């Protein structure tokens, strides 16, 4: 998965935050812009075969 | 950009300015030592030229090859160059003058051969494709006559072997501490000195064994001495040129600190303003 | 206002200010205390007016005159900073003292090449 | 017409503007410091003969 310019997602989120009157931090970015990208990129993962078998209820076995 | 990167760059330019000031002072001392070693060379060549004058144009004269012209079918050049850079245009003015005159001679259809003293000219005339037949390199600031014997032996051997018809030394002349000039001067066949045969009748030598054998070695030693003198003058000229070039470079660095500081101040102010506005305009 | 009294008496006066930069900085401190918005490099918004209302009261006049010799200090050696830049608009002459000319034992230690007057 | 220092006008306007709590921009000048000089200098103009006639109620003819 290729996110093209996360640096524009941060700007759209800044706009939303400044219109809701939230306190600006540095360069006017909201405080929680780290928690924005962090919980996005932490979905990229490699998951072991037991997690796959649990998720697909045994339909797929032995594959990460 | 940003005040910190510019402050780093200013630090490095100040350091460059320190280095070039040091090199200026070092060259300024080596120049005096070089022009002392230059003066210690004159007596030998002067008295040997008086002796050659006596044996050549005194009350008798000899048919030695080195003293009378012939048909120029090809020319030899002994090229003196510096072993070190940062001298400014010293080497390139010389090589351009040499190339012009070598072009003149090759227009008349006479080839030319080059013998190199110093490695800068060696690399240059290899890259330009000239004919380099012999070389000596890496003398630095300890030139010694024993290392010049090789190339001048090659060129003299090729002269009396008939394969050269004229021989030049191309080198800088340490005219004054502020001015050096490239000169190409002939040393074979022997230039007509400002001397008169009238003074010779006063006395003559007891030649042992005989004059014809002595005159040969006198002329060979004389040519060697003149190549050595040219080398030492080129070395003193190199020191002077490095001194003045490092003076210029230190002033060029100082005049650039004062531009970088305008940039730095502008960035300092800009950052203070932006930060303080981003604070006050976030409140309430 | 004491120099102005001596001026009204017809005299020629001379007024020394031991550091005009600290007058500017006291203005900035008071401005921050009052809560006004920060201007160019943090300086008060009223900077040029606060300076002009001082520097403009000391002039010659049909009855007298006040001359002034003002010690100046340039922050970060930056002649572009707003405080120096604002003061220099009002100075007429400028005498620079030099450590070197004093080390030569020559006094006063004024430097003739950097000193200037319009 | 000669405006002796339009830098000092900009400074005076920046003062008037910061004393009214308006958010400043680059170099702490207000947002509309361009419009300030723009609406001023755009009045230095050359006007054609028809504008002079219309303005002056026909008193002046053929002059710009």
């Amino acid at each position: 998965i290729i996110y093209d310019d996360l640096s524009k997602q941060a700007v759209a989120y800044r706009q939303i935050s400044l219109l809701l009157r939230r306190p600006p931090g540095r360069e006017a970015f909201p405080g929680d812009v780290f928690y924005l990208h962090s919980r996005l990129l932490e979905r990229a993962a490699r998951v072991n075969a037991e997690y796959v078998e649990a998720f697909t209820k045994g339909e797929v076995k032995g594959k990460t | 950009a940003g005040a910190k990167d510019i402050r780093s760059k200013i630090a490095s330019v100040q350091n460059t300015q320190k280095i070039t000031k040091a090199m200026e002072m070092v060259a300024a001392s080596k120049m005096r030592k070089s022009q002392d070693r230059m003066a210690a060379s004159r007596p030998y060549a002067e008295t040997m030229r008086k002796v050659i004058g006596h044996l050549a144009h005194g009350n008798l004269e000899y048919k030695h090859p080195y003293l009378e012209d012939r048909d120029v079918k090809r020319v030899g050049y002994l090229v003196v160059s510096t072993d070190r850079g940062l001298a400014g245009g010293l080497n390139i003015n010389l090589f351009k003058k040499l190339l012009a005159e070598m072009k003149t001679w090759t227009d008349k259809g006479v080839q030319a051969d080059l013998a190199m003293i110093g490695s800068k000219g060696v690399s240059f005339f290899n890259s330009v494709g000239g004919n380099v037949v012999a070389q000596v390199t890496g003398m630095g600031d300890n030139p010694s006559l024993s290392e010049l014997i090789g190339p001048v032996k090659v060129m003299l051997q090729a002269y009396d072997e008939g394969r050269l018809d004229k021989l030049y030394i191309v080198s800088n002349k340490f005219i004054n501490t502020m001015s050096q000039v490239p000169t190409i001067s002939q040393l074979l066949p022997l230039p007509a000195s400002d001397d008169d045969d009238l003074k010779h009748k006063s006395w003559d030598y007891l030649y042992e064994p005989d004059p014809k054998a002595l005159l040969d070695t006198l002329l060979r030693r004389y040519v060697e001495s003149q190549v050595y003198q040219g080398v030492v003058e080129n070395l003193a000229s190199e020191q002077a040129a490095r001194m003045v070039a490092m003076k210029a470079a230190t002033d060029n660095g100082g005049s650039l600190i004062k531009e970088l500081q305008l940039v730095y101040n502008k960035a300092r102010q800009a950052s203070i303003t932006q930060e303080l506005t981003e604070i006050v305009s976030g409140a309430a | 206002t004491m120099a102005e009294k001596f001026r009204d008496e017809g005299r020629d006066v001379l007024l020394f200010v031991d550091n005009i930069y600290r007058y500017t900085l006291a203005g900035t401190e008071v401005s921050a205390l009052l809560g006004r918005m920060p201007s160019a490099v943090g300086y008060q918004p009223t900077l040029a007016e606060e300076m002009g209302v001082l520097q403009e009261r000391i002039t010659s006049t049909k009855t007298g005159s006040i001359t002034s010799v003002q010690a100046v200090y340039v922050p970060a050696d930056d002649l572009t900073d707003p405080s120096p830049a604002t003061t220099f608009a009002h100075l007429d002459a400028t005498v620079v003292l030099s450590r070197q000319i004093a080390s030569l034992g020559i006094y006063p230690a004024v430097d003739p090449l950097d000193s200037t007057s319009r």
